[PDB]
């Protein structure tokens, strides 16, 4: 529930990291 | 409906790989003038036709792709054969509005 909403925003944040250019970086 | 950091990092990977694919294996355009194929880390660019939009579907990774199928990101290729900038230092511009994840 808790952890699995805070897995659901490190997913965000992942998306984001790309979104800002990822490996690149 | 299910949340995976892990399953959303490999299907990018996945996503990648064929992009790399694409990248390597497209024929190269029909000349000479266009902009240049490129995968910016979110989304596999095609090669562009000079003075037109760009649109992509949305990366099949994201975790909510099944809710914008029809949905597009954007670049612009300049009638010059490049990417549309911003300013000196800029990435590309790129307007992934139709692939965000909210409602609203
Ligand atoms: C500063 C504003 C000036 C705007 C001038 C005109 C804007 C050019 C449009 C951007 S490129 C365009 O994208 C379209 C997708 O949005 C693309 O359309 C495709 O997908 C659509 C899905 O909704 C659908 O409507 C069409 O049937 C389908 O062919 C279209 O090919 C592309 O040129």
């Amino acid at each position: 529930d808790l952890s699995k909403q805070m897995e659901e925003e490190a997913v965000r944040l992942f998306i984001e990291w790309l979104k800002n250019g990822g490996p690149s970086s | 409906a299910t949340v995976s950091l892990w399953e959303t990092v490999q299907k990018w990977r996945e996503y990648r790989r064929q992009c790399q694919r694409s990248l390597t294996e497209d024929p190269p355009p029909a000349t000479d003038l266009f902009c240049n194929r490129t995968f910016d880390e979110y989304a596999c660019w095609p090669d562009g036709e000079p003075g037109s939009f760009v649109n992509v579907s949305c990366p099949w990774y994201l975790p909510w792709a099944s809710s914008v199928p029809q949905g597009h990101v954007y670049r612009f290729c300049t009638a010059e054969g490049l990417w549309l900038q911003k300013d000196n230092s800029s990435l590309p511009w790129r307007d992934l509005s139709e692939c965000e994840e909210s409602k609203r």
